[PDB]
């Protein structure tokens, strides 16, 4: 856990835009 | 996908209930992955929708499309920006490559009645990219 | 074009001085303290002084005033930027900025001062890069300083590839005493702590309104960032061409981009406070805190400072939720709340005494400032879309980031 | 927490209480305070300042703060309004021309939002001349019944002899303490 919100994984790029 | 299968009937019922024509904030699931929908994921979703039905031939509406995008984002973590269609008038092609769904006239493009039509060639032919090369960069 | 970068103290003693041009006599510092005393006692004190034809432009540190003398028409902004870079370097090398390190770290301080700027022109300011040629515990300088990439040392290898992001929100609110909000600005700040192997070229992608309009997706929720200020690693040409955010992250925690846009939405916290101040008899504090934020989010450590009378004594607090403490050092009612669910409403009724004798001078009305910090809540609605981690060797990165929403200039004007 | 020590102290009496002594000059306030404390009529010059003393009676420390009625000391009554629980009004029925001024002073002092818990205590002083009125004519002239949320009680006390002081003290004790 961590104060201020749990860290979330990010994507690599806009997969929906090619 | 059991969750997707379960949400498909309720989502279809909600879309049908909404006619073809309160809480603030943007809560985010903790640790929930968020990323744009992928071509393979879009193709799988289109195939599942075609198999289960409810979207093919359904009248295209802003409320129904928004509800479907919100349900997809909730159940998978895909941003609701990949369900875009090319501007009219005429057949609207999906903006995201891989989506087999498109809007076709049923009769100003904003007043033309459109319905969702399955198209397997969209997952291989980038109609939206060819039509709008600037929109794809 | 500074002439001599010196380090002063709280008593007027020059802790450390390092002349860069020699055009100003070293005895001119003795007049800085009397000049500052004269300026502060007449309301004309300024960070940039003037001793005859010599100007003393400096900022105030925790315990020292970083004064830098000059004589010509030097760029004061350049001097301020050099002072800020020096302060950041001192903070990165020494965990504290006080007199205990100036008299103890003179061996490395002189080397850092000599290497940082020559003839009044700073040449190297990267603390991570500077930590490779000047140490307090010397080889040839690294090629990163000579190379174009002066913010990411080559050859860095880690067992894992973890990049932790921090989307920290800054809610600044300027509510007038009439009840309307004047200045309501949100300043985004993406602070990442990169730990990767090699020299990766991150390709950050968000849900920008301009990017969505250019792609043709200007219909979903997109952040309308009025001002976007990227770090030195971010290539300006790529962002200007097609809003492409491509830059090599450094090794450690740093500020990549700092968004800043206005907000026309209702405040997350609504503070309805009243003052039933009897003349020299007593006063009442009918303070009501309405949380307009989403009920799914919880604002950890809610601290709404309520400026009570400076001569208030014998205080009593009739509140609903949260500990209420009166701090006589700050002269305010610290409405401290640990957890405040969205949509909650805490009511407080203060009552304190007042001396019969009236005060000699006016005290002013400090504004009520809340200290809300709601994690996992993005008010601007900006969501990170992708982060293209590309490496020549080739590795599978594991990006991470969290959204923290806090209060910035969240002041409320009193009546 | 435990308050057994408080109960043990209350077994023999714990409450002390306080009291105020205000009014116009030459109202017999100092002589009355001296008789209450000592029991004799002492000769005192006009009170330029004030007199503060205490009275031990009925196990209650009756602290009395005498206040003069000087014109320059009329607006100085607000100094004793802080941390004050009681109030006693001393009228001067022997001064017809000063009765209106005393009533106006009492009304101005009764128009404060800080003194709300202080009950009214009207003391009829100078009860030795035939011109003095009864315990109702003065109250009717001052309109003591028109004091909303004010527990007033008129008591005639003779400065030369001392009759009625004990009844007034008993009434004040009954108004302060609400127990057996
Ligand atoms: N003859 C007679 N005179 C009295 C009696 N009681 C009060 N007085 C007069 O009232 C005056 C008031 O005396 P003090 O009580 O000592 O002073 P005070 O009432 O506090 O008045 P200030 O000191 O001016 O505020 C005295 O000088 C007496 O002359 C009384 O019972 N008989
Ligand atoms: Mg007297």
């Amino acid at each position: 856990d961590r104060k201020g919100g749990s860290y979330s994984q990010a994507a690599g790029s806009d997969s929906a835009q090619s | 996908s059991k969750s997707s299968v379960i949400g498909w009937p309720a989502v279809r019922e909600r879309m049908r209930r909404a006619e073809p024509a309160e809480e603030v904030g943007f809560p985010v699931t903790p640790q929930v992955p968020l990323r744009p929908m992928t071509y393979k994921a879009a193709v799988d979703l289109s195939h599942f929708l075609k198999e289960k039905g409810g979207l093919e031939g359904l009248i295209h509406s802003q409320r129904r499309q928004d509800i479907l995008d919100l349900w997809i984002y909730h159940t998978q973590g895909y941003f609701p920006d990949w369900q875009n269609y090319t501007p009219g008038p005429g057949v609207r092609y999906p903006l995201t490559f891989g989506w087999c769904y498109k809007l076709v006239p049923v009769e100003d493009p904003e007043r033309e009645v459109l319905e969702w039509r399955f198209d397997s060639r969209l997952a291989f032919h980038h109609v939206a990219r060819e039509l709008h090369p600037e929109y794809f960069k | 074009s500074a002439s001599a970068v010196y380090v002063l103290d709280l008593k007027g003693k020059v802790l450390i001085c390092r002349n860069y041009r020699g055009d100003v006599d070293m005895s001119e510092v003795e007049h800085f303290m009397p000049i500052l005393m004269e300026k502060e006692e007449e309301g004309m004190l300024s960070p940039i002084l003037a001793h005859g034809g010599v100007r003393f432009m400096w900022i105030k540190h925790n315990n020292l005033y970083l004064v830098a003398t000059s004589k010509k028409n030097a760029c004061v902004s350049l001097v301020f930027s050099f002072l800020y870079k020096v302060v950041q370097v001192f903070s990165e090398y020494f965990k504290e900025l006080e007199e205990e390190s100036i008299r103890d770290n003179f061996v490395i301080i002189y080397e850092l001062l000599d290497e940082l700027m020559d003839f009044g022109y700073p040449q190297t300011t990267d603390s991570k890069i500077l930590q490779e040629y000047i140490t307090q515990e010397a080889p040839r300088p690294p090629a990163t300083v000579t190379n174009a990439v002066s913010w990411r040392s080559e050859g860095i290898k880690y067992r894992k590839n973890e990049v932790f992001l921090d989307v920290i929100e800054a809610v600044n609110l300027l509510v007038s005493a009439n009840g309307n909000v004047l200045r309501s600005e949100i300043v985004g700040s993406i602070k990442m702590r990169v730990f990767l192997s090699g020299m990766p070229e991150l390709r950050l992608g968000l849900n920008d309104k301009v990017l969505f309009d250019n792609t043709g997706r200007g219909k979903s929720k997109s952040v309308e960032l009025e001002d976007v200020k990227f770090h030195q690693c971010v290539r300006l040409s790529r962002f200007e061409n097609d809003r492409t955010i491509s830059f090599i992250p450094p090794d450690g925690e740093f500020e990549l981009m700092s968004y800043r846009l206005n907000t026309h939405v209702k405040p997350l916290i609504w503070i309805e406070s009243v003052i039933e101040k009897h003349s020299h008899s007593r006063i009442e504090y009918m303070v009501k805190a309405k949380s307009q934020f989403k009920r799914r989010s919880t604002a950890n450590n809610v601290e709404i400072h309520i400026p009570v009378p400076n001569d208030a004594d014998s205080p009593k607090f009739k509140t609903t939720v949260g500990s209420v403490k009166w701090v006589p050092e700050n002269s305010e009612i610290v409405w401290s709340v640990k957890s405040f669910p969205g949509g909650k409403e805490y009511l407080m009724r203060a009552h304190f005494g007042l001396p019969s004798v009236e005060a000699e001078d006016k005290e002013g009305k400090p504004p009520i400032s809340v200290k809300f910090e709601i994690p996992y809540f993005t008010t601007s609605g900006i969501q990170v879309r992708y982060l293209k981690i590309i490496e020549k060797s080739g590795y599978q990165a594991l990006p991470w980031v969290r959204y923290i929403t806090q209060n910035g200039d969240y002041q409320l004007r009193t009546q | 927490g435990n308050i057994f020590a408080n109960l043990f102290k209350g077994l023999f009496g714990k409450k002390e209480m306080r009291i105020l002594m205000v009014g116009l000059d030459a109202a017999g306030k100092t002589t009355i305070l001296y008789k209450l404390k000592l029991g004799e009529i002492v000769t005192t010059i006009p009170t330029i300042g004030f007199n503060v003393e205490t009275v031990e009676y009925k196990n209650i420390s009756f602290t009395v703060w005498d206040v003069g009625g000087q014109d320059k000391i009329r607006p100085l009554w607000r100094h004793y309004f802080q941390n004050t629980q009681g109030l006693i009004f001393v009228v001067d029925s022997n001064d017809r021309e000063r009765v209106n001024e005393a009533r106006e002073e009492l009304m101005r002092m009764l128009a404060e939002d800080e003194l709300r818990d202080a009950v009214l205590l009207v003391f009829a002083n100078k009860q030795d001349l035939p011109n003095a009125m009864n315990a109702a004519e003065i109250t009717d002239k001052l309109g003591l019944h028109s004091l909303r949320h004010r527990n007033w009680y008129i008591q005639a006390t003779c400065a030369t002899s001392g009759d009625g002081l004990y009844e007034g003290l008993d009434w004040l004790s009954n108004q302060l303490r609400n127990q057996k």
